[PDB]
DNA sequence: TGGCCTGTCTTA
């Protein structure tokens, strides 16, 4: 795991904790933009191209079938395989959580446009929220989106103008999502006691497993592991989960895809004055501590970092400037 | 006593969302915004007031005007019957207040303006404001350290006064002056706003766009073309409508025709201003049109459709040049409200037809002024 | 390889 530095374009400042990274096809795009969209680039989408340890943003375009959905920051995000990204929820540029759900996929590449499509959600729609988790479980030849955690304002008959922006954790109910006609099941869990948002989530097939989060109310980083199993009969799922020892404390945390069914996380935070400077390895479940990679000393000592998940393995992460550039970004490689 | 949150009073209905406590001052302007290392990083320190609250504090520090207002209308000190208050809502950047990097402030205020009181089926003033304008009036709301075009943090710190002004739009305050409960109704008026804050919080795009008003949706080329037949059509609530149809690209347009069918509302609003203009304005966008009308009229620009640029600069060295011999006019590069109001005269008029040959467009520059 | 449409920086 080598660490490189990256230096950025005129539009360095669209980038802000909460952005997303989706891979298409090996070509990385941006998500997640500071500001509302300019004339510049309407779409708020862009291709992130880095050469030469070079970053460059290139503005993206939508088909004419689609949304323009707005920025947004700490969305649920997950992959879908026509190949395709499943976004919900996260935070507007006007601080508003949306419900909604967004589905990019490449329309047409010359020399690329998106189609974003919303799709319309009935049922027993999760409130919405910022910094939770979503992914697809496959059962018996069947797909099915598993949601879960997150946090939200407080509900409008006591959300009060003074604590207007104060949050709490969401319940910890497990949502079945599906895509195609939009509709939603909420499943209450015996074994999830306490909510948690950003958690880290690792799908394979009829299975997803919950590492690390925080948990508000407590205002703990619980090291709990939870499996949660879905099963897809003809009728209606049931789901399953099991609390499993050997569980991480991490909140805030960027996991990557080496090779083949090997995943390693990158640090977050592991106390609010701590940073969760060692780096992990699941292999699917199993846990191991990993060397940690040659850290800076700029790094080491801001409070504060964040990053994304670029899809080769590798990581895009960036930190807070000096008191007298905004931020500076690195590179960190897997595989 | 001068500070809000010391006086009690009532809203009926109460307000939605807004607490009923009568005793709360200063108050956080994050409105508890989440600070951990997770969350989005705040980087800007803000300290406000509950708009109510100040409304409160700022009819109480008036009390005397009102009562002597009434008096002074012919009326009885006790009457207490609906009395409305108009209030100018104000919001401005303050550029760097460091003390020595910049550090950015803006200031939300309000302005009381007006105050009246029902007397049978007559509306009679019992107050208004006489330097409306003053910095003496202007009442603080918010103070934040942030930069106006920081949107986010703008929307996460004003948001909450906004939802605070929205439930005072529709309630009564009931609130004691001499002994006597006296009833107010308010009519919140943001009208302190520069274009920039304007289009910043009403979903707009830069001032740089095609749609150059936030009154119409005339295009720039449209207005230049069309001179006068234009009428006032934009409001908040078909601003947020034309954000949500941008958003939802409902007829499945491409980016040019979407951006056509909103006329520029490409962000969802989060502000109702009532957007007016500034009578320095008007003389400044008036006194460079006859500025380069002088120029063109000196070097006879309709015989001359292909004359060069040292061709027009020599045109305006030259009205330069006469305006300072005549009328002692220092020509300057950056259009102010002192040069206009000197360059906007019959008499320049007369100075600059002295240049002009044909006396036929001496009648006609004579009448434009 | 441009006009040149857009956003940043400069000077009165
Ligand atoms: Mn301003
Ligand atoms: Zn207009």
């Amino acid at each position: 795991m080598s660490l490189q530095m990256v230096t950025v374009g005129h539009n360095i400042a669209l980038i802000q904790p909460g952005f997303s990274l989706m891979n298409f096809d090996g070509q990385v795009f941006f998500f997640g933009q500071k500001g509302w969209p300019k004339r510049s680039c309407p779409t708020g989408v862009f291709h992130f191209d880095i050469k030469q340890n070079h970053l460059k943003l290139k503005p993206a375009i939508f088909s004419k079938d689609s949304c323009y959905l707005p920025p947004l920051r700490y969305p649920a995000t997950c992959s879908y395989k026509k190949h395709q990204y499943i976004i919900h929820g996260g935070k507007t540029p006007n601080n508003e959580l949306s419900d909604k759900i967004y589905i990019m996929s490449v329309a047409c590449k010359n020399n690329v446009t998106f189609r974003c499509t919303e799709k319309d959600l009935v049922g027993d729609v999760p409130e919405p929220r910022y910094g939770h988790s979503i992914d697809v479980v496959y059962s018996r030849g069947k797909s099915m989106g598993v949601l879960f955690g997150g946090r939200s304002y407080m509900p409008s008959t006591q959300r009060t103008t003074e604590k207007w922006n104060s949050v709490a954790d969401c319940l910890p109910h497990v949502f079945l999502i599906d895509f195609e006609f939009g509709c939603a099941t909420s499943y209450i869990l015996p074994e999830l006691q306490d909510g948690l948002s950003f958690h880290v989530s690792i799908a394979r097939n009829d299975t997803v497993y919950i590492l690390g989060g925080h948990s508000l109310a407590s205002n703990i980083r619980p090291a709990n592991l939870y499996r949660i199993r879905v099963d897809l009969p003809l009728g209606t799922p049931a789901v399953n989960c099991t609390v499993l020892p050997g569980g991480i404390s991490v909140s805030s945390a960027i996991l990557t895809q080496t090779n083949n069914d090997e995943f390693v996380i990158v640090g977050g935070y592991q106390l609010e004055n701590q940073k969760r400077m060692v780096c992990s390895l699941v292999s699917l479940i199993e846990i191991s501590e990993m060397e940690t990679p040659d850290w800076t000393s700029d790094i080491k000592h801001s409070k504060i970092w964040f990053g994304s998940n670029m899809g080769n393995g590798t990581i895009f992460l960036g930190i807070p400037g000096d008191n007298k550039e905004a931020f500076y970004f690195y590179t960190l490689r897997c595989s | 006593v001068l500070l809000p949150g010391y006086h009690p009073f009532e809203w009926q209905p109460p307000l939605k969302n807004v607490s009923s406590r009568t005793d709360v001052g200063i108050i956080d302007g994050l409105s508890g915004l989440a600070s951990s290392v997770d969350e989005y990083p705040v980087d800007t320190i803000a300290k406000r007031f509950r708009y109510d609250s100040a409304l409160v504090s700022a009819l109480m520090d008036m009390e005397e005007d009102i009562l002597e207002g009434m008096r002074s209308q012919d009326l009885d000190d006790y009457l207490n019957g609906p009395f409305t208050v108009v209030v100018k809502e104000s919001c401005d950047g303050m550029g760097d207040v460091s003390e020595k990097v910049p550090e950015k402030a803006v200031r939300f205020s309000f302005t009381v303006m007006r105050i009246t009181i029902e007397h049978g089926s007559q509306n009679v003033k019992v107050f208004e404001e006489p330097k409306p304008n003053s910095e003496l009036c202007c009442k603080p709301l918010c103070l934040m350290l942030a930069d106006e075009s920081d949107h986010e943090t703008l929307t996460a710190i004003l948001s909450p006064l906004i939802a605070e002004r929205e439930a005072m739009k529709s309630s009564e305050l009931t609130l004691e002056m001499g002994g006597i409960p006296r009833t107010f109704k308010f009519i919140f008026r943001g009208t302190g706003y520069d274009e920039k804050l304007v289009r910043e919080v009403e979903g707009l795009e830069a001032s740089g766009s095609v749609y150059i008003c936030t009154l119409c949706d005339t295009t720039r080329l449209e207005a230049s073309q069309n001179l006068v037949f234009h009428s006032i059509t934009r409001s908040h609530a078909e601003n947020l409508q034309r954000y949500e149809v941008w958003r939802s690209n409902p007829y499945h347009e491409s980016v040019e025709e979407l951006r056509d069918r909103v006329k520029g509302v490409s962000a969802k609003p989060f502000i109702e201003t009532v957007p007016s203009i500034d009578a320095l304005h008007c003389d400044i966008g008036n006194a460079a049109e006859f500025y380069k009308i002088f120029q063109l009229e000196i070097g006879e620009v309709y015989k001359h459709p292909n004359a060069s640029k040292e061709e027009r600069k020599r045109w305006q060295a030259t009205l330069d040049k006469h305006l300072r011999k005549r009328m002692n006019l220092k020509p300057i590069m950056r259009m102010n409200g002192n040069f206009a109001r000197k360059l906007m005269t019959q008499e320049t008029v007369d100075a600059v037809c002295e240049l002009i040959p044909s006396e036929e467009r001496h009648e006609a520059l004579r009448e434009l002024m």
